């Protein structure tokens, strides 16, 4: 039963065990059912551990085989092994697109849902997007910018600006668009809008939230700052 | 490495 | 070829990908011919990092289990789950324990590997006692000391004092007479000789390993410091 | 979470 997974997913985060998170959370999730807050925040941290591996595997490997420009032996080795590193990350991406497309964003029967599942298409889409071949990067980038853009548009609409998804949002979707699409004034006007906003109607932070709100701000803050900088 | 960070 | 392994095992390390470093070492091992102290070392690294990862996972769930007694579903659910860990625990001591039986420890031809070997036999025999059936504990307890009294006679034998594979074996050895055995005043005259007969010999270290030694001394001597607190 | 120390 659901439950069961759910308090198996929580035995395996605190175990660091990510892959049995995420393979509990996937079965809760084919089960069809929507997903509570809490089952969602799961889902979502098992899926971040496991591709955050290999996207910090892939940063590595990345780096030494630019450092072994001219060294051949060495730089084939870590061509193919990135490409290995590769493979597994956009495995992963699109299980999480998977699930996203044929359960999470169809059953989002409210708007916070709706917003916090297409985030995480444009964030997934993003992970590709650091990967991409020159010729599937455009496309991929597309995907990544539309599905951020539709999640922006009802945040903006159904939440009030110092909500921590709506903050959240604002985060990724900034980086999206200083590191993916390189524009850095887009991406310091997304934030900024963001922070000033939150700050204008500090009154509408809960208790409940206002510690999850401050800290995302705190983040938009610090990006703002290294990108003015 | 990244000195900006995404969520989480 | 061996060489082509070993490299894609430095890769794999760098990218903190330790089964795939374990299995390029274990495929190295296999091969039949004695490791060098790189390929040793290396192979090490890998198999500490893959089991330790599981030590870890069974403490924490371990931990779990204790705090739900009175909490039946939750109690069940924490020792099924720790069992998996220690299934997978018991797997990975059991390859790493039948690569020493039929490569590693009949092709040592050096008393420093012979030592280096036995001390891992001891290890990992160490690592299973830890998760052990009451019934099976006695003869792993038995398994592990014999492997590491081998290994201390030989290297009380042709090592220096000072020689960190000899301190190393003390550290580890004094270890399994405190958390295994339950022995501390055997632990702590174990611990406590090994650094006084270093500190004695101090002119025998070496400007390649003296770094080693002392940093072993350090920890000889902080867990003798907590033990006699 | 143990006090004393093995190698590594």
């Amino acid at each position: 039963d659901k439950n069961e997974l759910v308090q198996k997913a929580k035995l395996a985060e605190q175990a660091e065990r990510y892959d049995d998170m995420a393979a509990c959370m996937k079965s809760v999730t084919e089960q069809g059912a929507e997903l509570s807050n809490e089952e969602r925040n799961l889902l979502s941290v098992a899926y971040k551990n496991v591709v955050g591996a290999r996207r910090s595997s892939w940063r590595v490997v990345s780096s030494i085989e630019q450092k072994t420009e001219g060294a051949e032996k060495k730089q084939q080795m870590a061509r193919e092994y990135r490409e290995k590193i590769e493979t597994e990350l956009r495995d992963i991406c699109n299980d999480v697109l998977s699930l996203l497309e044929k359960f999470l964003i169809p059953n989002a029967s409210q708007a916070e849902s709706k917003v916090f599942y297409l985030k995480m298409k444009g964030d997934y889409y993003r992970y590709l997007a650091e990967v991409a071949a020159g010729d599937d990067k455009k496309g991929i980038v597309d995907q990544s910018q539309q599905a951020y853009q539709e999640a922006f548009e009802i945040s903006k609409k159904e939440m009030q600006p110092t909500h921590p998804i709506r903050l959240g949002l604002a985060l990724n979707f900034s980086v999206f668009y200083y590191e993916i699409l390189n524009s850095p004034e887009k991406a310091c006007s997304l934030a900024k809008t963001a922070f000033d906003e939150a700050i204008a109607e500090l009154d509408t932070l809960s208790e409940e939230s206002y510690k999850d709100s401050t800290l995302i701000m705190q983040l938009l803050r610090d990006n703002l700052t290294l990108w003015t900088s | 490495k990244r000195q900006y960070k995404s969520i989480l």
